[PDB]
């Protein structure tokens, strides 16, 4: 990237926060700095135009400032729902040609922890039929946004097969995610118990089935 | 009401052609600058073309430089791009942007268009349920391509507390899972499509 | 002269209606379809700058006092001092392209709309050779057209 954003930066709950943009005197030494949100699903949504002018929607705790050729965007009075990548943008005229930073995502890590509500799905009857089947483990309301998922068949581990997808925020500001144990059908019919533990921030919450249902 | 609303992006393959195409919508298009900015998934933006309002000013970014080709119709309130000799890694969601003629920035966006240049079969979704052996109940789309897919239940009217899950990529093939916890003790169904196969399945879970 | 060209046609026909006072019909051939939105948006800006800026026109006018095509071609003179400063900005160009039109009118008032033609070329000239750069940055009349669109 042109424009040289953190990858990543963060704060707690009402603290400051400030997302700088490394530029250059034919990027942000010439033209203006733009910025604009992408929150969890969204596209991006102008946050802050010409340096430092807010449009209308974005609160006064967001402020912009072009040093030279760099340019700080400052999130004043931090909230759970501005986990979101910030992206500067720049027009540059060396390039003859816009250029957005590589993106920060800003993340809040000062909230109450809560536990995933986990829970295990037993395969499709459906999907049996196709001589396939999958467990499903639906892992949602966790925060801070980080799971480890195991599996366990009759007590043994599993290593091959399983899958597991990264952590979705929510609009409740906790995260989700998922992870799915692929079997055939006769190693479905050829094991009992089928366990699923998630780790959590030290604490494991787990929940298996066994196919005699 | 200003609205931008992107067409035209599926599966193509490394080599094919593919054209986006966005409408513009509550606004005097013909006094804006254009842009494409494109976004794979899970990195970073990047900018791709640019174009004033009557397209005398055209401007791209290095990577699609030769290979695209920026256009608009102010007729048709329409802006183009032709995207000629993909390779795997123009697997983007293309948005598109509206310019601030005043200040250059970027006001209006589109919600984004997904282009998915791959080999792979467009295979349609195997919509399966996902029932237990205050009940979250839930359906495993699977073995789908190319992403998007979308799962509503009861059709739209069943929105609060349906967890829609990041997809995975097995061998070739996408697999999503979508699920609701909904109260115990009538139907609840999930509405599955796969706009890329032409798939619409409804698929109801019985405990 | 690529731009000279665009904008020699988009500065004459808002001058010659302004001392007209009843727009020219016909399409523009150089400038295409950006002169047709530039001049419709020349009309709006321009007629702001001249209420805005009368008093100060006509106090330019009758110290700068014009009566032949000679007068019309040293203007170039003073038109320069738009810009002998720094400062560059579509405001500047308006207000260049607003006051050569404020003198359009003049010029009718004493019978010399053959000194339109040059007046047009004076101005183009202060603006287009000495901020072409600046002009080619802001996507040229395409950006004039956006710079100054409302909504
Ligand atoms: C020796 N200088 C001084 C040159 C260096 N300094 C200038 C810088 C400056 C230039 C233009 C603008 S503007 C209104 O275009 O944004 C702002 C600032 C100061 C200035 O001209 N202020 C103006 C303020 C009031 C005014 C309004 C409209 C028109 C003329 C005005 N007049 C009257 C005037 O006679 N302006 C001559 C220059 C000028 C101006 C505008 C036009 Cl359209 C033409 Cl043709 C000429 C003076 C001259 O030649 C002023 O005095």
């Amino acid at each position: 990237s042109v424009l040289t954003q953190p990858p990543s930066a963060s704060g707690t709950p009402g603290q400051r926060v400030t997302i700088s943009c490394s530029g250059s005197s034919s990027n942000i030494g010439s033209n203006t700095v733009n910025w604009y949100q992408q929150l969890p699903g969204t596209a991006p949504k102008l946050l802050i135009y010409s340096n430092n002018q807010r449009p209308s929607g974005v609160p006064d705790r967001f402020s912009g400032s072009k040093s030279g050729t760099s340019a700080s965007l400052a999130i004043s009075g931090l909230q759970s729902e501005d986990e979101a990548d910030y992206y500067c943008a720049a027009w540059d005229d060396s390039l003859n040609a816009w250029v957005f930073g590589g993106g920060t995502k800003l993340t809040v890590l000062g909230q109450p922890k809560s536990s995933p509500s986990v829970t295990l799905f037993p395969p499709s009857s459906e999907e049996l039929e196709t001589n396939k089947a999958t467990l499903v483990c639906t892992i949602t309301d966790f925060y801070p946004g980080v799971v480890t998922v195991d599996w366990k068949v009759d007590g043994t581990p599993v290593t091959q097969g399983m899958e597991t997808t990264q952590p979705s925020k929510q609009s409740n500001n906790k995260y989700m995610a998922s992870s799915y144990l692929t079997l055939t059908a006769r190693a479905w019919e050829r094991h009992s118990s089928y366990s699923c533990q998630v780790t959590h921030e030290g604490h494991t919450v787990e929940k298996s089935l066994s196919r005699a249902d | 009401q200003v609205t931008l609303k992107e067409s035209g992006g599926g599966l193509v393959k490394p080599g094919g052609s593919l054209r986006l195409s966005c409408a513009a919508s509550g606004f005097t298009f013909s006094s804006y600058s254009m842009n494409w900015v494109r976004q794979a998934p899970g990195k970073g933006l990047e900018w791709v073309s640019s174009i004033s309002s009557s397209s005398s000013y055209i401007y791209y970014a290095d990577s699609v430089k030769g290979r695209f080709t920026i256009s608009r119709d102010n007729a048709k309130n329409s802006l183009y791009l032709q995207m000629n000799s993909l390779r795997a890694e123009d697997t983007a969601v293309y948005y598109c942007a509206r310019q601030v003629g005043a200040t250059w920035a970027f006001d209006i966006w589109g919600q984004g268009t997904l282009v998915t240049v791959s080999a792979a079969k467009t295979t349609p979704p195997s919509v399966y349920p996902l029932a237990p052996g205050m009940v979250t109940l839930g359906c495993l789309v699977k073995g789908y391509f190319p992403e998007p897919v979308t799962v509503t239940w009861n059709s739209g009217s069943l929105s609060s507390g349906v967890h829609t899950f990041p997809a995975v990529l097995q061998s070739d093939l996408y697999t999503l899972s979508s699920s609701v916890t909904v109260p115990s003790s009538e139907t609840v169904t999930c509405n599955v499509a796969h706009p890329a196969s032409s798939t619409k399945v409804d698929k109801k879970i019985v405990p | 002269d690529d731009l000279y060209r665009q904008s020699l046609e988009i500065i004459s026909r808002y001058l010659r209606e302004q001392a007209t006072g009843s727009k020219d019909s016909k399409p523009l051939g150089e400038a295409g379809a950006a002169g047709r939105r530039a001049l419709e948006t020349l009309r709006r800006v321009g007629d702001g700058v001249q209420r805005n800026h009368e008093t100060a026109f006509q106090g330019m006018l009758r110290k700068l006092d014009i009566k032949n095509e000679d007068d019309v071609k040293s203007l170039s003179r003073v038109m320069i001092h738009v810009f002998s400063d720094g400062v560059t900005n579509w405001g500047r160009i308006v207000t260049l392209i607003s006051f050569g039109a404020f003198v359009a009118k003049h010029l009718k008032t004493i019978n010399q709309e053959s000194c339109i033609e040059p007046l047009a070329e004076s101005i183009t000239d202060v603006l287009v050779r000495t901020k072409r750069d600046w002009l080619v940055k802001q996507r040229g009349w395409d950006g004039f057209v956006e710079f100054f669109h409302v909504e």
